[PDB]
């Protein structure tokens, strides 16, 4: 996911250029300019690993969201760096469960985002309000106006 | 029902495993 | 740690780490000694190549798989199977790893009982569970209902389970399944010319069983249209050359599933033991088992049985109920995904049959609650 | 001994010609059907994933 | 005369044959993977079929 567009936006142009390297020296001959799905999958199973085609069609909606199969250069970062899965695991979910539950001091069930504001401006990280308004909306998919415990299970699964 | 996945190997061992004996670098 | 989640099976061993989704090494079972005398000195011949190996040097060997049916009829190649695939195939010492085994239903307790005592003395694991091979098909479904039919290699059994309530009563266990079919087309076979007798053969007789035979829609009139025109007649390259034409034999192999007086076993089809399974359960989930019918195992491969079964079936249940019949296309593997799945469950993970357990009740332990 | 020495040459020669040119004959054909081979299952495969998506719908 | 022409002879022979072996090898290869992709084509195309009749249904 955005999650290894977070990774590549921590790796700098020496990843950039190595992977271009290494597409200028095994991509040699495709007619693609890119990596296909069918070729990705093709060559893994040359190299010996063996994932789904299943995987290819996911990994394929994911960084390639137009759906041609390609990889543009962020996303084909992003793609490369997906076979790579070190960090699993979400950090954890009950403690987290009960700073989530804590973070409600209104105690009403409902997560204000005013709450997540103070918490923000504690953070200081540079947001405008339409970042918060998105990253909420990535979170509040109901739309009910909080940060329902469930949707706060989504958005921050998978989370280190 | 969550999902492991261990088909996702160390991605420099795949790379290596591509290039072969060129694997020298990647 | 991870758990080992390996299916012993009668025909292809499946093994692989808990929490993956495909095995990581499927090997057929076959332990197969050398019968020729052997001329050149120094050459390494050993004295058992079993796994796939032995289906390379299977022209100088007499393969026999140690697994008849379900039932395992020579404890010292299983064993070697075992050891194999434990350090060859997944290279991972067996002291450090919790094992999953898998067994048919209605087997004898002394299989089972002789399975966790090797599995506990000469491999000396840490734990290992013996769970029946159906419920882990329907966990790979993500159901919870539905009456599943497991047409293995050696054994086909229906065991229907509703709301995780199996029901022991109405399991009904049918000896048929794909070695039976191998033989009845190695022996139909020979209605043309061709004829396949030695044990290395008989694998050449399932490549062609696996690659060409499909189960006909209705079986009346697919005799009547092989036996007139011939768009039917598929041709296969032997190991040699020789190519080999097959006419009706194509939907005559599969078809033993659905009449096995073929081959002069007396029980009813698949397509008659479901709905006799069916039928023996309580009659107010009887809708639910009609909606969420389950196929598995390799046998239910054949192309086109999941629409005879669901004619078959519609043809015997009330017009009322929806018949719908559940094919996978991940069918062959469905029962090593559930034992994953299973593996992987934190609330499982104290049903494991601790080694203080077995020293302090002997290798009975298993039939008790620990199952 | 030297002509017996240059007719065998002379004869492995040509036979060993006729052998390469038929592996290169072999070599071309193979890879031209293997290509093609090779687009007809990308085809295949992508027509497969779109059914499949459609019959979910 | 004559043994320096048979000996020149005699190399070419063997360097020629050894590359048409070489090449007959990767033919035999080439020939494996066609197959191969014989074997993915059938199956995607009966894959496509099948999928398309149950969506029809
Ligand atoms: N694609 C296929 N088409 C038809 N039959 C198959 C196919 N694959 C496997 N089989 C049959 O199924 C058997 C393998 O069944 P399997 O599920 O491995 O048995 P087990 O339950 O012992 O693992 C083989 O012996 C073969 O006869
Ligand atoms: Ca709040
Ligand atoms: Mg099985």
């Amino acid at each position: 996911d955005d999650i290894y567009k977070a990774a590549v936006e921590q790796l700098t142009e020496e990843q950039k250029n190595e992977f271009k390297a290494a597409f200028d020296i095994f991509v040699l001959g495709a007619e693609d300019g890119c990596i296909s799905t069918k070729e990705l999958g093709k060559v893994m199973r040359m190299l010996g690993q063996n994932p789904t085609p299943e995987e290819l069609q996911e990994m394929i909606d994911e960084v390639d969201e137009d759906g041609s199969g390609t990889v543009d250069f962020d996303e084909f970062l992003v793609m490369m760096v997906r076979c790579m899965k070190d960090d699993s695991k979400g950090k954890s979910e009950e403690e987290l469960s009960d700073l989530f539950r804590m973070f409600d001091k209104n105690a009403d069930g409902y997560i204000d985002l005013d709450e997540l504001k103070m918490m923000l401006q504690a953070t200081g990280e540079t947001i405008t309000e339409d970042d918060i308004e998105e990253l909420m909306k990535d979170g509040d998919k109901n739309n009910d106006g909080r940060i329902d415990y469930d949707e706060f299970l989504e958005f921050m699964k998978g989370v280190e | 029902r969550p999902t492991l996945r261990r088909v996702r190997i160390s991605a420099d061992a795949m790379m290596q495993a591509l290039l072969g004996t060129r694997a020298k670098e990647s | 740690t991870t758990a080992l989640v390996c299916d012993n099976g009668s025909g292809l061993v499946k093994a692989g780490f808990a929490g993956d989704d495909a095995p990581r090494a499927v090997f057929p079972s076959i332990v197969g000694r050398p019968r020729h005398q052997g001329v050149m000195v120094g050459m390494g011949q050993k004295d058992s190549y079993v796994g796939d190996e032995a289906q390379s040097k299977r022209g100088i060997l007499t393969l026999k798989y140690p697994i008849e049916h379900g039932i395992i009829t020579n404890w010292d190649d299983m064993e070697k199977i075992w050891h194999h695939t434990f350090y060859n195939e997944l290279r991972v010492a067996p002291e450090e790893h919790p094992t999953l085994l898998t067994e048919a239903p209605l087997n004898p307790k002394a299989n089972r009982e002789k399975m966790t005592q090797i599995m506990f003395e000469t491999f000396n694991v840490p734990a290992m569970y013996v769970a029946i091979q159906a419920v882990l098909s329907l966990y790979a479904s993500g159901r919870t209902t539905g009456i599943v039919l497991d047409s293995g290699d050696g054994v086909t059994h229906n065991v229907p389970i509703y709301e995780g309530y199996a029901l022991p009563h109405a399991i009904m266990r049918l000896d048929l399944a794909g070695r039976d079919l191998t033989d009845y087309l190695m022996k139909i076979l020979t209605e043309r010319g061709y004829s396949f007798v030695t044990t290395a053969e008989r694998e050449i007789v399932r490549d062609i069983k696996e690659k060409l035979c499909y189960v006909a829609l209705d079986f009346e009139n697919e005799m009547a249209t092989a036996a007139s025109s011939s768009s039917l007649e598929k041709s296969y390259e032997l190991p040699d050359g020789q190519v080999i034409t097959i006419g009706n034999e194509r939907f005559r192999c599969p078809e033993t599933l659905f009449q096995p007086s073929f081959i002069g076993m007396e029980s009813a089809g698949i397509h008659e033991t479901t709905y006799n399974s069916i039928m023996k359960c309580d009659i107010d989930i009887r809708k639910d088992l009609y909606a969420n019918n389950v196929l598995s195992g390799g046998t239910t491969m054949y192309p086109g049985i999941a629409d005879r079964m669901q004619k078959e079936i519609t043809a015997l249940a009330p017009s009322t109920m929806k018949i719908k019949i559940i094919a996978p296309p991940e069918r062959k593997y469905s029962v090593w995904i559930g034992g994953s799945i299973l593996a992987s469950l934190s609330t499982f993970q104290q049903m494991w049959i601790s080694k203080q357990e077995y020293d302090e009740a002997g290798p009975s332990i298993v039939h008790r609650k620990c199952f | 001994e030297a002509e017996k020495a240059a007719d065998e040459s002379e004869r492995g020669m040509k036979v060993i010609e006729s052998r390469a040119q038929k592996d290169e004959e072999k070599m071309e054909i193979q890879e031209i059907q293997l290509k093609e081979a090779k687009h007809i299952a990308e085809d295949a495969d992508r027509k497969y994933e779109e059914v499949a998506r459609k019959l979910v719908i």
